[PDB]
RNA sequence: GAGGCAGCCUGGUGACAGAGCCUCUGUCUC
């Protein structure tokens, strides 16, 4: 659904890097440079953003029960 | 009137046919759900070839 | 052939077969033939030219599509017995001029050889590097992996659904996984897997998991249980109603809790429910003044009511569904899989302190035994951990499509070297308990794992004089009924060979269906016995004075009465 | 009710061959996609003849070689190759 | 359902002794220490510190099972030196090392902040 | 027969990490030190949640799970809070908990990101690390969706739950050129040299030292933010000293009963 | 119970004599009615005869204090108007 | 009475014992049970 | 048969050992007298094994021959393998 | 009908008399625990609280049973019922008044299953009497059953989600049978073949082989770690094999403390060469490939499956014969707990490094295949020229097919032995093939060298198309590529045709598994 | 070999090829209760009824069905209280 | 689309769905 707060392996916060990561990709960075610019050095953290799927962008198409 | 035929979802006779992704989300349908099955008494049913 | 390629008179789905030795030409317009598209080859050249790819690139806004490729006469549908008559190149490499000529008269070309695989076999990386039984085991295990199953899962009141908190797309992906929409709806997580013999809890096919990853939500999921219920009017003067029951009106009232119900006789969502809590109060009028039909939350669960919805069914009676959710934090005994038939239960969980760590401080998420690899020869599992370590460092998702001559384990090793890792993926680990280096350098990499539908708290069961069947008076059947386990024929066969005759009469009698009958001494048929009058009789003999008591299984008394109903006289003689 | 009953039960006749019309599997999206592409041979599961269960050469490119169930169903229940198309028929006129 | 509460890894229940001392009858001047609610963190440093004492003939630790949180430490010493004294000494030596290491880290901090 | 006398160098120091070297200590002590960095340094993290409304696409314990993982600034008051086991009050009080609040409704026509910036606290000492560096996304709300909840943070350590582990990583290394042969390379020429390697390009290992033991331990303690990275290390040394002096007291009481 | 406990040392098979069926049966006039119930309660000589066993989960039977569990059930008979082959 | 929310127009309407379920203002036939008001406490774990 | 011309072996079989201990344990639980000086034991099945190894269990084993005859052997008369 | 109630399976006799559902039984998934004795089982604390044993009240135990009554069913240590002399049972689940907590001699208290209760433990299909053995209960956290890994060998169990049935005996008289007849230690040796049914296996066996090399030297602190796990140890540290310049013990020297009593045994290690017993060094074995145990002490030789496996006359067989069950229980338990704790120092792994060979070896493999394929072309040229003549009693086609099968069986085994000779002594496939813990020399050949010929019903892949194997080949092509010779390793990866032919061969194994699993109880029933 | 032998003995001790088929068993001298547990449960008992056959209750399946100690292993002997040795 | 037995029977457990007024079907697990 939504980006994990922590990297599962080591406890590094990545829940504040997802919107920045997409912004860096909008700036035509590679995923490599974008992960570097965010300070994701360990591959255990790089796999958190590189492999996340933001399905919450699909759950928010459906209108809520209460308007 | 002679009877009812159960209709295969997203077939050309379905109400979901030809809708775009924006429309299906209004119906609370999934745009990625493939259809190709029937609903009988609320159960989804597949005709295995 | 010309007319079918032009689509003029002959629909492209018509198949046409000359059988040159038989001097038969056959044509089939019949339905239900299976066929597949193949590229046409003429004079040792593909008819597909570079211009077709350019037009197909513009498909985002240009009208050109697959239809125009078929209509151009560039691809052909060919069926299972026109294939008897074609020569297929496997790739346009086969068309090249070669020093030794195998065939010079190809007629068609395979599009991509990997399109022989199906759905669940195309989520497998490097399947050309696996023993084929293991590709089959995944194609069955893939269907059991949790993920997100459909996007509109919040409105659906499906009786069972499992949705994973944090599914990821694989770091290592077959190109066909695009068309499966596995990126959009993934069913697994990339996990740091150490192939190491650690404390031994990953022996056989068990697996060790990082407890600190599990605390951070690794493979955490929620389980949705949906209960339907239906009101009715029956005949002229019986009704069911949803209502709050009460012990001054309803016969069947339990000592359990009804105060979670509202005045409509339903719970409301957000309430915390446990086994034997009433989730719907339902009553039926009794000719006490009502019987109780209330539904109970299915035992051994604990959860919270996620949704309650109320409607009219096909007949216009009040009709209701309740959905309950509970979260399933993975335990030992939960079953996991690797996309390569490496199924296995979690054997123990070690906190981040105790897991073996690299110089960088990386612990693994999962440790699997190396003994799972040599006999099974899942070499595709090893190459994924290598390609995934290159991909997580390069910041890429790695092309694991089968039959891809452009990729090699040597080439992946070279690329891994450039990031400052040993080219074969080994890494020096340190023991978490003592800090000493481990003498072997463990193979570590990121590998896509799956959590399967099978969980121990679904399966844990015990029996101790629970409910009893009506006819046999033996224990009920199955976990859902609090049923007893079947001590079968082969079990008694062993207890005979063990000579455990007293256990065998315990387990197979006094711990199942103990009973007593009185029996006439003069004929072996059951006597009437008024235990509280102290009087006994054999109608049949007028014996009133010499009658035995006989312990026997209830299913054995039942047999003898069921034999007597066929007029057989199984006379039990005590003497 | 005649069309509805066999779709509701799977019994393909007037109350027959069972096991048409399974419930659509909704465990995971790959399950659903596989279920809608499954094929079944009606041969009885109790016989021990292997020949109908073997992977024939003509399944190449038509039916998935890797995917088949465990147990007594082995090799009879099958699944389509991703580009396999089943004809729908025309009149020969 | 059967999950052990996580605080039960380090909180004693009412009437658990933190330590228990039993003489090992197999061999002389040997003793067995049972440490409740501790793990490899506290076992391995006390073993290592005991192994430095030249009057300690045997020191070792195990956790009997990973799912229940206790250590057993076995200590054997020369005669005229009890394993109770060897164990109490090893603790005071570790307290001295850790306070001395702490003071030197505080200094190195200031030297790195203010320079 | 007595204590080692260890020495320290600090080679890097930031808000994010420390690199330091300890020399002349046991591998056993060097390891138990990195163990305490992970799991027995206490911090404050959210442990109790009551949700008063939730209309988002995440269920109530999905949001409460994420609240637990948000790193709270702990540096100053963790030493002053009791553990909730110790305080004599019924339920909570300011002696043992920090009260949090979060009310958000999406009335605007476009997706409101709910974040750690929206968590609001009874005191200034305790704010989310990203406010003390973009904020951690709690949930995304659609128009008309809502989330309001009350929470409490409590003192604990990473043995209880990984939310109380203060470190984003702990490097640990010794003998960076393999002089002790505590690992054995089947082809030593194929291994990248450590950061701390002291070899030329062509020599692949230090020659064997039969006399040696582990003597020089290289650390890199990275904080998640709840503690400054050097105050993690000082809390570990003070805590591990406290653990041993708890033993020594209870051991002395038992000797005064064996005897 | 008053009776002596015994093991079963032999089983003798055979056929029930039709006179022994008459002697054994508690349905002293045979079954006569297809119906189960009189005025809702069970019909004697019908297919729920209260001498033929305990009917209800807390009831009794007319022939012995049957306690539902303790009563083995008792045999009845239908007198066939004409002999018929046993298949 | 209870208050249920229409599945089609998201409005509340009050509804009551033996009253058929239909939605005023749009005629739709599926209702949702609102959400509870008593407190439930979560560990943030 | 008398205590003479016994043809069965003097060893107590594992099956006899199993049932003798099971029976005597049940007797001790039913507050039978104990034929040995117990030493802090309280489990009747451990007391039974102590009485067996002492040869003190007051039981006679009746061994049926397939001709229908039988031999009586006191438990003290039988050799124990274990 | 009445007959249909009786007809057979699920009918009264077979379905409810020759086998039936039973009270006091439990089922759950099994998981490993190397910290258990072979005679122990780890039981979920919920299961132990749900299942009770009726214990008779006596002056020896009434003081204890009063407490378990006074705790009652909400505690785990407690009881579910009291049974009076009348058989009237007080249910303790719902708080009874003090009149109903009274206890007197001859009452039965349904106390909960405790540590040290005896249970039968079973896995279906129950193919032999070793598939039901007595275990002693240890209560553990979590919901799975735990069994020691040696005990997985009798049951044919593995931890990929298998489930097992616990049966709790309900009287002292049948408690004693299981103890005296059926306990795991009494089951170590099977009458089927007088072999032992339990061996050492998996990690412990690969570590046993590695631990017992001459190279394995242990320092004082490591030895004092391993000796902490010996339950049998006497407390005397042995004098080290090397005293100067540094005290070092050897793996053999600590294993000699695991071996019980004064066992005398001789074996060979799996790599022992043929010459070594005939030339010089009949003793003082160069490779340490000859095992000799004397007086309970391992003097020389590498231990492996030939020595601690389930075969006859193994070191663990002779332990049972010379020492009995009570001591051989401890032998299995000690081998695992010390040598699994040593593997915390060695570790073990397999990776991509172990499945790769030198560029020398790959050229030897490729040149072998290139000749073999050209030889098959020569045999075809003979057949097509009508120069081939039949073998006696055989068809010409049978002659041709045997000759082609000859050439390609040579190639598979020539490349396979080339690959195995190419393996460095560090290789981790070799470390399992040589210990015998898993895998085999053909697996190494397939992973490293050549997967080989794929067979359908014992023949080269059939012409399922008209005179050809697939649409890709021309007709009448009998060559190795055409008919299913997979000339690539799993590391090299299969070509598309090879991948399909390898699925055709793999399917036959899946069919035969289903057929043979469809029969497991059939013959055994008729025989019994 | 002592298991291979015991099968070959049992298959031949009655003087003919005792095939272990339904009628190959149902020509044994075994009682009606044991025969009904194999292959033809009711038909076996019809012929037992029509011919007035008897079962001596001396097989294992026989005593199992009636819930009595089987004539096997721990059951194949009997125990008597040594009321004289109870003196000591 | 296969046996075998005198129309029926095709090896042990297991867990869930669907259909019907407990019985039947299908899928799945070792
Ligand atoms: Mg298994
Ligand atoms: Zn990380
Ligand atoms: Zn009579
Ligand atoms: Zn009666
Ligand atoms: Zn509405």
């Amino acid at each position: 659904m939504i980006i994990p707060v922590r990297c599962f392996t080591c406890g590094k916060i990545v829940g504040n890097k997802w919107e920045a990561y997409l912004g860096l990709l909008q700036a035509e960075y590679t995923e490599g440079d974008a992960l570097d610019a965010l300070g994701l050095k360990r591959y255990c953290c790089r796999r958190m953003l590189l492999a996340h799927v933001d399905l919450i962008e699909k759950l928010l198409n459906y209108a809520p029960l209460e308007k | 009137f002679i009877g009812k035929i159960p209709i295969m979802l997203r077939s050309t006779y379905c109400l979901l046919n030809g809708l775009t992704d924006r429309d299906l989300c209004e119906l609370n349908e999934c745009p990625l759900d493939p259809g190709g099955y029937f609903i009988i008494n609320g159960s989804e049913k597949v005709l295995i070839a | 052939r010309k007319l079918r390629r032009q689509m003029d008179i002959i629909v492209s789905e018509v198949s046409m077969i000359r059988d040159i030795r038989e001097r038969e030409i056959r044509i089939y317009t019949d339905a239900g033939r299976i066929c597949r598209p193949l590229l046409i080859v003429e004079k040792q050249k593909l008819l597909l030219k570079k211009r077709h790819i350019d037009q197909l690139k513009e498909r985002e806004y240009n009208n050109y599509s697959w239809q125009d490729l078929v209509a151009s006469g560039v691809v052909e549908y060919i069926d299972t017995l026109e294939e008897e008559t074609v020569m297929l190149a496997m790739t346009p490499d086969d068309l090249q001029e070669k020093e030794v000529a195998y065939c010079s008269t190809y007629t068609h070309c395979e599009i991509h050889p990997s399109m022989i695989l199906g759905v669940c076999a195309s989520i497998i990386p490097f399947p050309d590097h696996n023993q084929s039984p293991r590709n089959t085991y995944q194609s069955a295990m893939g269907k059991q992996a949790m993920g997100v199953y459909i996007t509109n899962f919040h409105v659906r009141m499906d009786t069972l659904a499992h949705v994973l908190y944090y599914p990821q797309k694989p770091l290592v992906t077959t190109r066909s996984m695009e068309y499966l929409r596995f990126r959009e709806l993934p069913a697994g997580i990339n996990s740091i897997v150490a192939i190491a013999s650690y404390t031994g809890y990953n022996q056989e096919d068990s697996v060790i998991m990082n407890r600190s990853a599990v605390d951070r939500g690794f493979f955490r999921s929620v389980f949705y249980r949906s209960y339907k219920e239906q009101e009715s009017k029956k005949g002229f003067d019986q009704e069911e109603v949803f209502e709050k029951p009460t012990r001054e009106t309803c016969q069947g009232m339990r000592h359990a809790i009804y105060d979670k119900l509202d005045d409509d006789g339903l719970i409301a969502p957000g309430v915390r429910v446990s086994g034997d809590d009433v989730i719907i109060g339902k009553t039926v009028t009794l000719p006490y003044t009502k019987r109780d039909c209330s539904t109970f939350l299915r035992t051994s669960e604990t959860g919270i009511v996620d949704q309650v919805m109320v409607t009219l069914n096909q007949e216009g009676y009040k009709f209701c569904k309740i959905r309950v959710r509970s979260v399933r934090i993975p335990q030992i005994g939960d079953k996991f899989a690797s996309r390569h038939g490496q199924k296995g239960t979690c054997g123990i969980q070690y906190r981040q302190e105790d897991m073996p760590f690299t110089c960088e401080g990386i612990t693994p998420d999962i440790i699997i035994n190396p003994h799972a690899i040599p006999s099974r020869m899942t070499i595709g599992h090893l190459i994924e951990c290598l390609q995934g370590k290159v991909s997580a460092n390069k910041g890429e998702i790695g092309d694991a499509t089968p039959f891809n001559d452009a990729v090699n384990v040597q080439k992946i090793s070279n690329l891994l070297s450039d990031y400052g890792y040993h080219l074969r993926g080994n890494e020096v680990l340190y023991n978490g308990f003592t800090g000493r280096k481990i003498t072997s350098q463990i193979f570590i990499g990121p590998t896509y794992y799956q959590r399967l539908k099978h969980m121990v708290d679904d399966k844990i069961h015990s029996r101790a004089r629970g409910p009893i069947q009506i006819l046999n008076r033996q224990p009920m059947e199955g976990r859902s009924r609090d049923g007893g386990l079947r001590f079968g024929e082969m079990e008694r066969d062993c207890q005979i060979a063990h000579g455990a005759a007293q256990f065998l009469r315990e387990r197979l009698f006094e711990a199942s269906d103990p009973y007593q009958v009185h029996v006439c001494n003069l004929c072996g048929i059951m006597a009437i016995a008024n235990t509280r009058t102290h009087t006994y009789e054999c109608r049949g003999c007028r014996n009133k004075t010499q009658i035995s008591l006989v312990r026997m299984p209830y299913a054995c008394k039942l047999l003898f009465q069921e034999l007597m109903s066929m007029s057989i006289a199984p006379r039990m003689m005590s003497v | 009710d005649g069309l509805k009953y066999s779709l509701a039960t799977g019994n393909w006749g007037d109350q027959a061959r069972a096991g048409v019309s399974q419930v659509l599997n909704r465990l995971t999206f790959a399950s659903t996609l596989s279920h809608l592409r499954r094929l079944n041979s009606p041969i009885g599961r109790d016989g021990k003849l292997a020949k109908p269960r073997q992977l024939h050469n003509t399944l190449w490119g038509m039916v998935c070689p890797a995917e088949t169930p465990e147990g007594h169903a082995v090799g009879l229940v099958k699944n389509l190759a991703l580009m396999a198309y089943i004809s729908v028929g025309s009149q020969p006129s | 359902m059967n999950a052990p509460p996580a605080f039960e890894s380090f909180l004693l229940f009412e009437g658990e002794k933190k330590i228990t001392i039993n003489k090992d009858t197999k061999v002389p001047n040997a003793c067995l220490f049972t440490i409740n609610k501790e793990d490899h963190t506290l076992g391995n440093i006390i073993k290592s510190q005991l192994l430095k004492d030249p009057q300690v003939l045997f020191a070792g630790y195990k956790v009997p099972h990973p799912l229940e949180h206790k250590i057993i430490i076995r200590v054997q010493t020369t005669p005229d030196y009890s394993p109770q004294e060897a164990f109490t000494n090893a603790i005071t030596d570790l307290i001295s090392e850790l306070s001395l290491l702490e003071e030197r880290f505080r200094v190195a901090i200031k030297d790195k902040q203010e320079g | 027969p007595y204590a080692n006398q260890p020495t320290v160098r600090i080679t890097e120091l930031t808000d994010e990490n420390v690199k330091f070297i300890i020399e002349n200590t046991d591998l056993a002590v060097a390891n138990s030190i990195r163990r305490v960095f992970i799991a027995e340094v206490p911090i404050i993290a959210i442990d109790w949640v009551q949700i008063d409304a939730n209309s988002s696409v995440l269920h109530d314990e999905f949001i409460a799970h994420r609240l637990g993982l948000i790193p709270l600034t702990s540096d100053d008051i963790v030493d002053k809070l009791q553990y909730s086991r110790d305080c004599t009050c019924e339920e909570f009080c300011p002696e043992c908990s920090v009260e949090f609040t979060l009310d958000v409704r999406c009335n605007e026509d476009q997706t409101r990101h709910v974040t750690s910036r929206d968590l609001i606290s009874n005191s200034p000492r305790v704010i989310p690390v990203t406010s003390r560096q973009d904020d951690i996304l709690i949930v995304k709300l659609r128009k008309g969706q809502e989330l309001r909840l009350r929470a409490y943070a409590k003192k604990g350590f990473g043995k209880e739950h990984a939310k109380w582990n203060p470190t984003a990583g702990v490097a640990f290394e010794y003998d960076p050129d393999n002089a002790l042969r505590h690992t054995v390379y089947p082809k030593p020429e194929e291994w990248p040299k450590s950061e701390y390697s002291e070899l030329d390009e062509d020599e692949s290992q230090a020659p064997y030292d039969p006399n040696g033991k582990p003597e020089r331990f290289y650390y890199n303690v990275e904080s998640c933010g709840s503690l400054r990275p050097e105050t993690i290390v000082l809390s570990a040394l003070s805590g591990l000293k406290k653990k041993l002096s708890d033993l020594q007291t209870q051991l002395s009481h038992e000797i005064q009963s064996d005897v | 119970s008053a009776c002596p406990l015994r093991t079963i040392k032999r089983v003798q098979f055979g056929v029930l004599s039709p006179d022994e069926l008459k002697r054994m049966s508690v349905t002293e006039g045979g079954i006569k009615y297809p119906e189960t119930t009189e005025g809702g309660r069970p019909k004697l000589g019908g297919l729920m005869d209260p001498r033929q066993g305990v009917i209800e989960r807390t009831g009794r039977c007319q022939t012995c204090a049957g306690n539902m569990t303790e009563c083995p059930g008792h045999f009845g008979h239908i007198e066939l108007a004409k002999p018929v082959f046993h298949v | 009475p209870m208050i249920y929310i229409c599945g089609e127009c998201h409005t509340e309407n009050e509804i009551k014992s033996r009253d058929p379920i239909r939605c005023r203002e749009c005629g739709y036939r599926i209702m949702y049970k609102k959400r509870t008001k008593r407190l439930v406490v979560f560990d943030a774990r | 048969q008398a205590n003479q011309k016994r043809i069965t072996t003097p060893y107590m079989t594992k099956y006899e050992r199993a049932r003798v201990l099971g029976t005597r344990a049940l007797q001790i639980a039913m507050c039978a007298p104990v034929m040995v000086e117990l030493e802090g034991e309280t489990d009747p099945l451990l007391i039974a094994m102590k009485e067996l190894k002492a040869r003190k269990i007051p039981i006679i084993i009746r061994r049926y021959l397939p001709d229908g005859s039988y031999e009586d052997w006191g438990v003290d008369e039988l050799i124990i393998s274990d | 009908s009445l007959k249909q109630r009786l007809k057979g399976k699920e009918g009264r006799v077979r379905g409810n008399l020759m086998g039936k559902r039973v009270d006091f039984s439990a089922r759950t998934v099994i998981t490993p625990d190397p910290n258990l004795s072979i005679d122990q089982v780890g039981v979920p604390r919920s299961i132990a609280a749900n299942m009770t044993f009726a214990e008779i009240v006596t002056p020896f135990n009434i003081d204890r049973l009063q407490e378990l009554v006074r705790r009652g069913n909400s505690q785990y240590p407690g009881a579910k019922y009291i049974i009076r002399d009348n058989g009237d049972r007080i249910d303790l689940r719902f708080h009874p008044k003090p009149s109903d907590l009274h206890l007197q001699t001859g009452y039965k208290v349904e106390r909960h299953m405790c540590d040290g209760d005896i249970v039968i433990f079973n896995r279906q299909p129950t193919l032999h009497k070793m598939s039901m053995m007595g275990h002693r209960v240890r209560i553990l956290p979590w919901s799975t059953f735990r069994l020691n890994l040696s005990v997985t060998t009798p049951y044919n169990a593995d931890f990929d989600g298998d489930e097992m049935n616990l049966h709790l005996p309900q009287s002292l008289e049948t408690r004693a049978e299981i103890q005296e007849l059926a306990m795991v230690p009494r089951m170590i040796v099977t009458p089927q073949s007088n072999r032992p049914v339990m061996g050492i296996v998996q990690d412990t066996l690969t570590a046993v082989r590695k631990f017992t090399k001459r190279d394995v030297f242990l320092e004082r602190g490591e030895v004092m770690n391993l000796l902490m796990f010996l339950s049998t140890w006497d407390g005397k540290v042995p004098q080290p094999a090397i005293l100067k310049p540094r005290p070092l013990w050897t793996g053999k020297q600590i294993f000699s403390l695991i071996i019980p009593g004064h066992i005398n045994c001789i074996r060979t290690h799996s790599t022992h060469p043929d010459d070594e017993d005939s030339g010089p060094y009949k003793h003082i074995s160069p490779g340490d490939t000859k095992v000799v145990v004397e007086n309970g002490e391992l003097i020389m030789g590498i231990l492996c499956k030939k020595s601690l496996g389930t075969s006859a006359g193994s070191l663990v067989h002779i332990s049972y014969l010379e020492m009995g069950h009570d001591i051989t229980r401890l032998f299995y338990s000690n081998i695992q707990t010390v040598i699994n704790n040593w593997l915390l120092i060695e570790g073990h792994t397999i990776g991509i490094g172990d499945s790769i060979a030198d560029s020398k070896t790959y050229q030897d493999i490729q040149n072998t295949i290139k000749k073999a394929k050209q030889d098959v072309i020569e045999v075809i040229e003979k057949a097509h020229n009508n120069e081939l003549e039949p073998t006696p009693g055989n068809t010409l086609r049978q002659t041709f097919e045997n000759q082609v099968n000859r050439i390609l069986n040579d190639a598979r085994d020539k490349t396979g032995s080339s690959a195995q000779k190419s393996l460095s002594e560090y290789n981790n496939f070799k470390s399992m093939v040589v210990s015998g813990a898993k895998g085999s020399k053909i697996n190494i050949s397939q992973v490293i060298a050549v997967v080989g010929q794929q067979n359908v019903e014992g023949k080269r892949i059939p012409f399922g198309f008209k005179h050809r194997t697939l649409p890709h080949f021309i007709k009448d092509d009998y060559g190795p590529e055409s008919r299913g010779f997979v000339e690539n390793s799993y590391l090299a990866g299969l070509t598309p045709t090879e991948f399909f032919f390898h699925a055709m061969g793999g399917r036959e194994g899946l069919i035969d598994t289903a057929v043979k699993t469809a029969e497991t109880g059939y013959i055994q029933r008729r025989l019994i | 070999y002592r298991h291979l032998a015991l099968l070959c003995d049992t298959m031949t001790c009655r003087g003919h090829l005792m095939a272990i088929t339904r009628h190959g068993v149902n020509r044994q001298d075994t009682g009606p209760l044991m025969k009904c547990s194999f292959e033809e449960t009711v038909d076996v008992l019809m012929e037992a009824a029509a011919h007035g056959e008897s079962d001596p209750m001396k097989g294992v399946s026989e005593n199992i069905m009636l819930g009595q100690l089987a004539p096997a292993g721990t059951g194949c002997f009997d125990l008597l209280l040594d009321a004289e040795k109870c003196k000591y």
